[PDB]
């Protein structure tokens, strides 16, 4: 449930499954990396006016190529890389901002 | 500033259980009085 | 697969909220705090009973009135056609006839029985009401009494007991009996009576319909063996056929906390050099045997009040808010009534404003429930002006000068039925 | 065909999002993020069970507790009637009785039972508890113990062996015999018993009902060829009759993160010009037997603290936030306790502020888990004015002087039951 | 009783209004204004009929066309193999084949037949189309025609007797017969046909598919005591399996109001200093033998024409917009049509720019639908660069000079198939 | 007749839009902008077939994969053991198995089979594939070949034939055979494989499971009278249990426009004064038998680049995206590999960093496949120190100077597998 | 799905199947001719204020006189100007303002 406060424009939601972060912590603005910082194709996605309503809610699904997914992983895994991978995280959500309207100075 | 109201009502399994006496009252006429019957 | 759906939209209204009036016969969407989902009610047992809340087995409970007693030695009072204890009939019991706690500068604490706390919670009334009557006495003592409900009366101005025999009426005999219940009919023209006491600034106030009377037939006897005072305690409760027709303001309120801010506007003082004030006499006043405020010993040094606004009716008389004073003052009872103030010091509670010409002056009130009395009935003689020496016997007497106020004294505008 | 719809529009009630409490018995609207629009759930074999969230499956797994000593030589402690073994009844165990690691400026981390992490999960909690103990011996070892269960007694102050007897309670036999459980009631004045431990500034906290208590019946007997030291291991876990209330905030976080940041506002620290500081003796507390932190060796050069605000509770110690230092000191034990202190260095972890007019000096304390005992048991004792001779065995003894600090040294207010 | 209802809320998508293209096959939710609530509409009986708008009632109609007239005197058209009369086929007539009625300034009001008004609001047409040809004889006229219908062909350009005997065609004989219907039929590479005529900027034009021709077999014959005259008015009406595709922009609007706002942006006229103009000769056109617009009597003054925007199609002629002139001029008939002005006063209404260098100069033609294509087919060769001597005969002539304007005069851009 | 309706409004939570992400298995509200308001479909016959985006149906179609040669009369290849041709096993096809069309400043067009385009849509894949082979023989040629799948291999650095056989292989006998296909299996430690190529930046990108491998059994032999080459064309389609998991950004798009913008903010140069460049040779580098970009000819004249920004990969080399040109070199080929550049006339495409102290000077590589690939395992011998001496081979020789440029040039970093 | 943020005014749409672009690119603001710079008449058409909803959401009919639509159409059509202009797009739709509001300078 994505609560966005303070901005007028539009919201665009993304989930990619096949690329989740290898690290516990998110990542801001322009930081992001231009594979994610702007919207992708085809990957699923729902797209809200904060106009209507502020509140997004989204159901984030279990798209991983084994059996488990690791609980409780460490960002400090270089021996099982590929466990940390794509073993762990459902996969990276992506939360971006569609339209012109400046952001308040709050 | 902002302002904020909080109403509130019994809900459907709410109960008043033990009667006891009621208490000493007070009466709201004796607030206001009719002596300024617009105020 | 992903066909279209080109049903057409609907109209709809949005609002707020859920209705705020409705409490019974209706659901009500919200939007619950729990971990189930479900509607869910918290789990019973006989350990914890149905809500008590029905209100027949309210108001069936009796309550307490203010008792009063009964001398047998009296040879003025305890005669055949004597008047006891009398007062109209409604749910809510008359202020006056209900136990009361005063506090200075505070409300007034009553003792409301059931019957008369649900009743102001609603706007009308109808039924029977039970008034039980409990006596002091033991199989010595005897007499006999004749109780009546008077439909279409509120005083007893023109009542005697040759006239009470002529309405709906019981007679009971307290021969060795010391409980009886009177259930009193409910005679009106029409089906729901509107509730007497209502809201702030007397809101949707109205009149009881009918009265109730205790006359003497005969006497109260005892012997000398034997006390010569027969206390009477009356109850009150709500018949079987007695119901309340609906929700309105609260005529009443709890007292966990008496504290009250009285409007600032309405608020009368003395004009400044014209306090401190004492109770004192002067000459132009009855001879100086009457209780005013002065300023000073020198004479025509009589506390003027400040400006009075237009708007405070002119049958009202006056409560003290702030800081008050002591005095010892005396009444000597008056013809036709039960109104006599011993003589005593009291606090000043109440005053009535005595105008000469330009000038307006206070006349002092012990703060007493017959005080009360006393002055409201004073100010409603000067509202008629009502001969000056037919008003003397209403006003407190001077003994002596009391001690003076700290400063300014605050008066506020207060008027009764 | 365009046929009109006039039917009247509904009345509804716009609301920005679905429940935020409810996890069970209801459906939650939501846009699934996937191709597949229906309900659709991801797949399932016998390689992947089923969630293994069930509580009592949780909480019936047997958790370690702090283990001890049984020492057969001992001719003091191992005889008829000693306490062994005694603590609280309660879900979520004592602190003390649970294995810790503890880190300089950062939160000690306990190893909690499966029964004691969901417990701090939920308001309330009832039921049996298994006591499972395990003891080191082998066939020559034998004893007999008695341990009992004491409903509504939360302390040893007045607990005896033949008082212990007089509640229910079991007498184990240690003759060849490692293992056996103890299933203690549960006895209340209550249905569903409040947690102990709750939330930050012990949020919604209280205490247990109960104590449990293990006493030496038969004392421990050994041989010369073999092990003297009986080492018992406290195990603990759900009842199967055992149940859990009502979600509250967790009393509980993970240990990945030990960081913490205490508030700015309740940091004291010593006044400018004097630090550093280093742990010493001076003449006037206890001829100079008892450690303190002064600023330098001239004498009345005793290290002062900053202003400490008003709202600091008077029985709180306090705790070194930033850099600190190592000291050597020692404390003997102390009569009617197992309270001693080995001569050996320490770190600062602890402080006990020492009032002397309008000057506040600061008492220093080991960073170990009895010497957050001794020093919350110190700040009590200058709580309640008690004799300056009487508080001296409760403070650590001066040895030789330390190492001086980088420079100041923060310390911030905290207290234990 | 107030039971919750705990029931999911639904997300619902928000919209103004209804659906705005929908017409049939469905509900609309609206508010109407009546004091009764339900599903209402306005009473009938038969003296109101149903709704008369049924597509093949309508277009089932015949609409008149433009007459012709057939002199069987005319020793060089009445003979075997003459093309009497011929257009494209499609359900919009050709406007040349329509009766019309032109103003100046305004827009040319066209009587369209009711299978020309109905397509003109659809996008897409099929099926087949009846000409009804009736002609104006008595029992003494004779002749046979042959009419025929050229699939794929829309000008006259390569059409012969002889090769329209080679589609589908009829045979009609004028002997004491009046009236006779060609049920022509549908013959394309595709199911529905696009309209010929769209909207505003030929938007969404395209052509018609096919061609109907009337060819002379046996030649006209009359009397001497009767007309040799015989007119020929051909009808329009649509087959039994005539149908209509899709709602588009009308290609039509009421003649209710004729006004028109030509764009202001593509307004041309002449220099400053070169207004007034007259219609005259001079020496390097053709010898002054033909009609071009001057500023003055002395030579080379001939009007110039202001700047002339670059995104003005090359092949555009001019219409006038503001005031005009009459002017006197002749064209004699051009060789292989039937193109030819006879000599009158006309009043100016079309324009073709003729380029010298630098300088742009003006020729006039006449308010006539003969001189809109004559100026047309003039614009066309000056775009292909046509020798200066080929299109001499498509020029207006020169016979005297005429009235000049009262002002400048004002010219707008316009292109014909 | 008006009746209320009280019926309790309905909590609703307004959203904007219908879902985004579903395609199937739904019902989708909108707006249909026709003049029918049902479920309204376009219509359809044999003419018109079913929608054929059946994926069984499409990756079921070879796709031609990058052809070879196979030189009967190479008695150095032609033998037994010899590796003719291997790749990675997984549905999209290593982008160097794959005709190929490079454009200057562009991007690669790359021809991918069916199975290879479908499988950049979604993000796993599993099963087997179909690889077929197709030979340029008659019936003269004869040789055997073993194909093989070797499981968790990558590449060939530890492939032999006398190790392939011990995997699941198959052999073929080209004796009067052209075609035979080999479907390879599909062995993983997991049910579904990440697809290798993904997005920008790599995005998502990993590795392929397995490696196919032909080598030659027993030498092709041909005659005289019989062309000496025969060519193998690989192809490849998914098997019948092949499937395709989870959509995903497409890892391709369409050659319509192949321009690409490369970040800005990667770009590097030559300093002011060192440009234009031209590609020589100078002593201490190799004896100036190697091609570097000079600026001038007096010596120590090397093109120095600006500055590089430290987040730039070190292994990683640059591609020329302006104006470029061209210049003639040659490489003889390389131990162990079939890595070799004909001496010719190629365009300058790629570039290598060499560092020399505060330095940097950069190294030429021709604008082709292969070029691509020498110059990435140059940046990779770089980046891991090797020797200057064993560097030498992979750098193209220096022949004669070439043009200059026509100013600075422009290169953007890459890196490949 | 038209998505229009930083707009207050409404938003009318046109269908105009009958006329489809022979460019496969769009075509914005003062550069469209007045024939599609205007709404027309008869065309199926949704208007929508921006103060319920910003998102309109419509279905495009197929309306085209043949059997088959072209895919992946050329834009450099001479020989085929007829399959290219009628043949293979849906035809244009129009998005337009229906308000006095201005728009704001982003």
């Amino acid at each position: 449930r994505i609560v966005v406060e303070g901005l007028n424009s539009c919201v665009w939601v993304q989930h990619h499954p096949d690329r989740p972060s290898i690290f516990s912590r998110p990542i801001i603005g322009r930081y992001i990396a231009a594979k994610d910082a702007y919207r992708n194709h085809a990957y699923a996605a729902y797209v809200q006016n904060m106009s209507v309503n502020r509140t997004i809610e989204v159901e984030v699904p279990f798209y991983q190529p084994g059996l488990y997914g690791m609980l409780n992983a460490s960002d400090n895994n270089t021996a099982n890389s590929f466990d940390r991978l794509r073993f762990t995280g459902l996969g990276d959500l992506l939360i971006g901002i569609e339209g012109e309207q400046p952001i308040p100075k709050e | 500033g902002i302002e904020i109201s909080v109403y509130y009502s019994i809900a459907d399994d709410f109960s008043f259980n033990i009667f006891c006496g009621f208490p000493p009252m007070v009466y709201c006429d004796e607030t206001y009085s009719a002596a300024t019957p617009d105020l | 697969d992903n066909p279209p759906d080109p049903t057409p939209a609907k109209f709809f209204v949005p609002i707020p909220s859920h209705s705020w009036a409705h409490g019974t016969n209706t659901s009500e969407p919200t939007n619950t705090l729990r971990l189930d989902g479900g509607v869910v009610g918290v789990g019973r047992s006989d350990d914890i009973g149905t809500s008590d809340t029905a209100i027949s087995g309210i108001i069936g409970v009796y309550g307490l009135l203010k008792p009063f007693d009964w001398n047998a030695n009296d040879t003025g009072r305890n005669v055949g056609g004597h008047l006891l204890w009398s007062m109209p009939v409604h749910p809510q019991v008359d202020k006056d006839q209900v136990i009361q706690v005063m506090t200075q500068s505070k409300l007034t604490q009553y003792y409301l029985p059931p019957i008369s706390v649900v009743s102001s919670l609603y706007a009308y009334t109808r039924g029977s009401i039970k008034y039980k009557f409990l006596f002091g006495n033991n199989p010595r003592h005897n007499a006999r009494l004749l109780v009546a409900y008077i439909p279409g009366i509120s005083s007893d101005n023109r009542l005697t007991l040759e006239r009470a025999r002529n309405s709906a009426h019981v007679v009971f005999s307290l021969n060795e009996v010391s409980e009886f219940v009177f259930t009193v009919p409910y005679i009106t023209d029409t089906m729901w009576w509107p509730r007497k006491y209502g809201g702030p600034q007397a809101a949707g106030e109205f009149v009881a319909p009918s009265y109730i009377c205790m006359f003497i037939l005969n006497p109260l006897v005892a012997m000398e063996s034997v006390p010569s005072i027969v206390t009477i305690v009356p109850m009150i409760a709500a018949g079987d056929d007695f119901e309340v027709a609906v929700p309105a303001q609260p005529a009443v309120g709890l007292s966990r906390n008496i504290d009250v801010i009285y409007p600032k506007d309405s608020i009368i003082s003395f004009k400044s050099g014209y306090f401190p004030v004492y109770v004192g006499s002067w000459h132009s006043f009855f001879d100086s045997t009457k209780a005013i405020l002065r300023y000073g010993a020198v004479s025509d040094h009589i506390a003027q009040l400040g400006n009075i606004p237009a708007n405070v009716n002119r049958k009202a008389f006056w409560i003290v808010v702030g800081d008050t004073i002591k005095f010892k003052t005396k009444l000597d009872k008056i013809n036709g009534t039960e109104w006599f103030i011993p003589e005593g010091e009291y606090t000043l509670g109440y005053g009535v404003v005595w105008r000469d010409g330009a000038y307006a002056y206070m006349v002092p009130y012990p703060l007493t429930p017959l005080g009360e009395k006393i002055a409201q009935y004073t100010a409603s003689l000067l509202a008629s002006n009502t001969a000056i020496s037919q008003i003397r016997p209403y006003i407190p007497d001077y003994i002596v000068d009391s001690a003076a106020s700290k400063d300014n004294i605050l008066w506020s505008p207060i008027e009764d039925r």
